């Protein structure tokens, strides 16, 4: 690999250089070298790593939602044809990501679900864009990946943290836009934010500030689905 | 859209 | 080229995809290949392609600037490998260009001026970057590329127009932060912007707007430099 | 920083 002559510990550092000059592909690239390391991640280095992999993908859907109205509105083929490279070009950085996932990374409680909770947004993106056979094989993993990572952290990490917190609004938002289970999708929203406010003392100084956030976006989504 | 993180 | 096999026409539908979704790498590509069909480009054809590569180069010239005051603040080698690494990226791309001006876009008078003007331009964006010997063959070559494009915009064009005031407010400010002569940069500013209301009348229905803008923009710098 | 366009 391209990264494979630098120490994992300048990585890290130009993986924060590329944070900060917002160049998060090359950020995504430092990460995936110290990842392959072979050593485990720390919480900040999860979250350089999510980040920076995140806003990737994050502006190749943007561009595919854009194209794909327009494919829409317009039923040429040049926009099927660049509609379809975006997609190819989405499609391999969830593959990437899955497979880094599946072969470093999925430990402790909160590392366990953090990964996994990963493994169901990514195979969530790739439903986004899914059709036809190879398609439902999608949908089933990410449920899956949720799954397993619900099940870890209602048992192990109390009801205000804010990995359990941010899973479950995205895996609400699973049930929704990618199941057509509206109802799953608020049940476990306001069962979220509900159990997360009756034990409101279990907020730590260290996080307090993300789960307040994570429950008015919680908040945020149900006042948009009722 | 609705919110992720 | 990776362009070669589509129709000119394909190319710059697409551009004009990538334009929508915000995608100006491929829009850039696009049009590099849409020049090398080997034909004139129309007016709207020619800001397509600046609009691309500007694009590019933007993002680049500020993830250099981050790196760089940071490496001017740290004064280990990962700072300056990574402003290196994004500085030869960012030279690869202003050679693309001008060696696309020099080969097959370099005619009518704001035809000409318009390219003589992205050759200056991006000469500047290599002289921010460039030290040493190479370096100062830079700055000439961007200054002799504006000074031909001035000489025919004060000739062919009326003052108003929006190539000829654009080309000049650049200009000046090559010379503020070029070429350490703010004299001359404030003096064509002033200059540019007095000649363009002295004829005001020469204004047109399909340009006026842009004019009135560039003119408030040269009054902005002209603000910032006093 | 300066205009330019
Ligand atoms: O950027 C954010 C944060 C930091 O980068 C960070 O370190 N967090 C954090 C706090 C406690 C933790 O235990 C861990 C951990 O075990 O890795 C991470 C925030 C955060 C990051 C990712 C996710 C979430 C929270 C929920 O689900 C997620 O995926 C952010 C904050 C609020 C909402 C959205 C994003
Ligand atoms: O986007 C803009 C415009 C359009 O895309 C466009 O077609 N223009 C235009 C108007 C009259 C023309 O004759 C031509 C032409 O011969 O090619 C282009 C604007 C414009 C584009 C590029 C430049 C300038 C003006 C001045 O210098 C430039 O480089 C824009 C408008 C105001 C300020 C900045 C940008
Ligand atoms: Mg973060
Ligand atoms: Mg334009």
């Amino acid at each position: 690999g391209a990264m494979g002559s630098m120490e994992r510990a300048s990585l890290i550092q130009k993986a924060k250089l590329a944070e900060q000059a917002e160049r998060y592909e090359d950020m995504a690239a430092f990460m995936k070298g110290a990842v392959e390391k072979g050593e485990e991640l720390s919480c900040e280095e999860r979250n350089l790593l999510s980040v920076a992999y995140k806003n990737v993908v994050g502006g190749q859907r943007a561009a595919w939602r854009v194209l794909s109205s327009i494919e829409q509105k317009s039923n040429g083929p040049e926009v099927r044809e660049y509609r379809e490279k975006v997609e190819t070009e989405l499609q391999g950085v969830c593959d990437t990501v899955l497979g880094l996932l599946d072969s470093h990374l999925i430990g402790d409680a909160e590392s366990r679900v953090f990964y996994l909770k990963m493994k169901g947004d990514y195979y969530r993106y790739l439903a986004e864009v899914a059709t036809g056979d190879d398609k439902k094989r999608i949908i089933d993993s990410a449920r899956s990946a949720y799954q397993e990572a619900m099940d870890i952290s209602k048992k192990e990490m109390p009801p205000t943290n804010p990995i359990r917190l941010g899973l479950a609004l995205n895996f609400s938002v699973f049930h929704y836009e990618i199941a057509n289970s509206p109802e799953e999708a608020i049940s476990l929203a306001k069962t979220t934010f509900d159990e997360a406010m009756a034990d409101l003392h279990t907020l730590s100084e260290d996080s307090y500030k993300d789960s307040t956030l994570i429950m008015q976006l919680l908040r945020d989504n149900l006042t948009l689905w009722t | 859209f609705p919110a992720t993180v």
